[PDB]
């Protein structure tokens, strides 16, 4: 009953039909592509310092892994990782990098992840008036070190949808990881986390999407970004060996 | 004259078809060119 009247009778190929429910189904259905890579990203909060984790799967051996990456430098004090298929990740990659700058063309200044996320999210609404463009299949996660607001997170989906989190991940697999920092949280009552080294909180958010995830990792198989004050960049794999030794 | 028995019986099947209904809920495209595609 709930989508037998709508498969039927149209309401699922035209974004711009909505059914007597008021439900709209095609930007409903645009969620299922964002993990038709089975991937599963994470990000949280610092004194200063900002992280994000992905995986980045083992192929077939042909690939050259240096390029296979979901993490893009946007512009400095930003960046941003994806969650859907990489060409409609691109496109929104692109859109903003064209857009931070003449920014600073005509404003003075770098735009923060506030503005970044209202503004892209202020588009993909617009593609779901008008049929120009099939709404991208993705969700998409921000981060920045902010002079005035510090370190923020930020979030986008196929509607519009934007807010600002303390933590959080992503994929087809939420539940798992979600809990294991939503408990860890309420622990302390800390919106950001301790361990004022960048290096150091990395530590906490891989372990933490290892005991809930269900696997273990090497080295080759993540990528992870980091955002600080001046700088945003990706990194090394000796930090898991200097995790084991100590336990 | 005659002492058998007939016992007519019902060994034969049957059946009555009208199977009338009512929906036919087929296939309406109202989208023959997508009027216009965009």
């Amino acid at each position: 009953s709930g989508a037998a009247a709508a498969s039927a009778a149209g309401y699922d190929r035209h974004i711009t039909i909505f059914s007597p429910e008021g439900r709209l189904y095609q930007v409903e259905y645009a969620f299922k592509a964002t993990n038709q890579t089975n991937i599963n990203s994470l990000a949280v909060r610092g004194k200063d310092c900002t992280v994000v984790i992905s995986q980045k799967k083992v192929p077939d051996k042909l690939l050259d892994p240096t390029t296979v990456s979901y993490i893009f430098c946007i512009s400095r004090t930003i960046g941003m990782v994806v969650n859907g298929p990489i060409p409609d990740a691109r496109n929104a990659a692109l859109r903003a990098k064209a857009e931070a700058a003449e920014f600073r063309y005509k404003y003075g200044y770098d735009m923060p992840c506030d503005v970044l996320a209202k503004r892209m999210a202020n588009l993909s609404q617009i593609y779901t008036q008008r049929a120009y463009m099939r709404p991208l299949g993705v969700i998409l996660t921000f981060v920045s070190v902010d002079e005035e607001l510090g370190p923020s997170i930020y979030k986008t989906d196929p509607a519009g949808y934007y807010v600002g989190y303390k933590a959080t991940a992503t994929g087809p697999k939420q539940q798992e990881i979600t809990t294991n920092l939503e408990n860890h949280f309420k622990k302390s009552k800390i919106d950001h986390i301790n361990e004022e080294s960048w290096e150091k909180v990395v530590e906490f958010a891989i372990t933490h999407m290892i005991d809930a995830l269900g696997t273990e990792f090497s080295k080759n198989d993540l990528e992870v970004g980091v955002a600080t004050k001046d700088k945003f960049f990706t990194l090394s794999a000796e930090n898991i060996e200097e995790r084991l030794v100590a336990i | 004259g005659g002492k058998h028995t007939f016992n007519n019986e019902n060994v034969s099947a049957r059946l009555g078809g009208a199977s009338i209904a009512v929906q036919a809920p087929a296939q309406p495209p109202p989208y023959s060119h997508h009027h216009h595609h965009h």
